[PDB]
């Protein structure tokens, strides 16, 4: 018999993104080639099958630095990290291949699905 | 607020 | 020119609640009288003006235990913690006074607003 | 997916 506040989940994500932009309570650095991205482990886990697996590992759960596979493109990762914290995906002709490859590696099934759809249309 |  | 995934914020919150239920990456215990509640500091901050203030404090940000005011009712807190992680509020005749008082203390303005509305109707 |  609960009532529900429609905008609650969006408002929570908006505040988590504000914490990220201000580097508040970030507990991990994701290294992608020469580039570094600060984030919250819980948000990464909630969005990605790969980070979910990494941070549930009894040894990796305690690491403050995670290095991604050298094939991963920093821009593709940046676009996906922004999507995790906003629900908004900056998908463009020039980045779609790098975004799909990064989403497949990160195990972000809904992003992979829209990339496959957008590629098929062109 | 809604009835979910 | 971004695209948006409508269910993303809700799916993120659902996964954060799954992490909470399994006690994964919880980093704080909230003590309410004899009762203890494990949670994620970032989720508490995103939902509550009080926790936002506590965990942005340069000293309190590092505490693993937070003790609430002894007037706070553990059931009212439990109902509000559930709302934080689900968007669902278990508001009932028998708990509405304790829920409103706890939401005022936690600075959860939208919960305070619906409690004031539901009380006014009766 | 939508146009926000
Ligand atoms: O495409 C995706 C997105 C995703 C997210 C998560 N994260 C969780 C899943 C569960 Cl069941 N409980 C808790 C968490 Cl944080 C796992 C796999 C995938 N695949
Ligand atoms: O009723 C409410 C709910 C709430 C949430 C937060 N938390 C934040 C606010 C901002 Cl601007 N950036 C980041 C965070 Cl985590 C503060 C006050 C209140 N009042
Ligand atoms: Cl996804
Ligand atoms: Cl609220």
């Amino acid at each position: 018999s609960c009532i529900q506040f429609t905008r609650h989940a969006s408002d929570v994500l908006l505040n988590l993104n504000r914490l990220r932009s201000r580097d508040i309570l970030t507990d991990v650095v994701i290294v992608v080639s020469r580039e570094q991205f600060r984030a919250h482990k819980t948000v990464l886990m909630a969005c990605s099958g790969l980070f979910y697996s990494i941070f549930t590992d009894q040894l990796k759960c305690n690491l403050s630095v995670i290095n991604l596979d050298p094939e991963i493109n920093p821009e593709g990762f940046c676009i996906l990290l922004d999507f995790m914290y906003t629900s908004r995906l900056n998908l463009r002709e020039g980045n779609i291949m790098a975004v799909m490859a990064t989403a497949m590696y990160l195990q972000m099934e809904h992003v992979v699905d829209t990339c496959r759809k957008f590629i098929k249309a062109s | 607020w809604v009835i979910p």
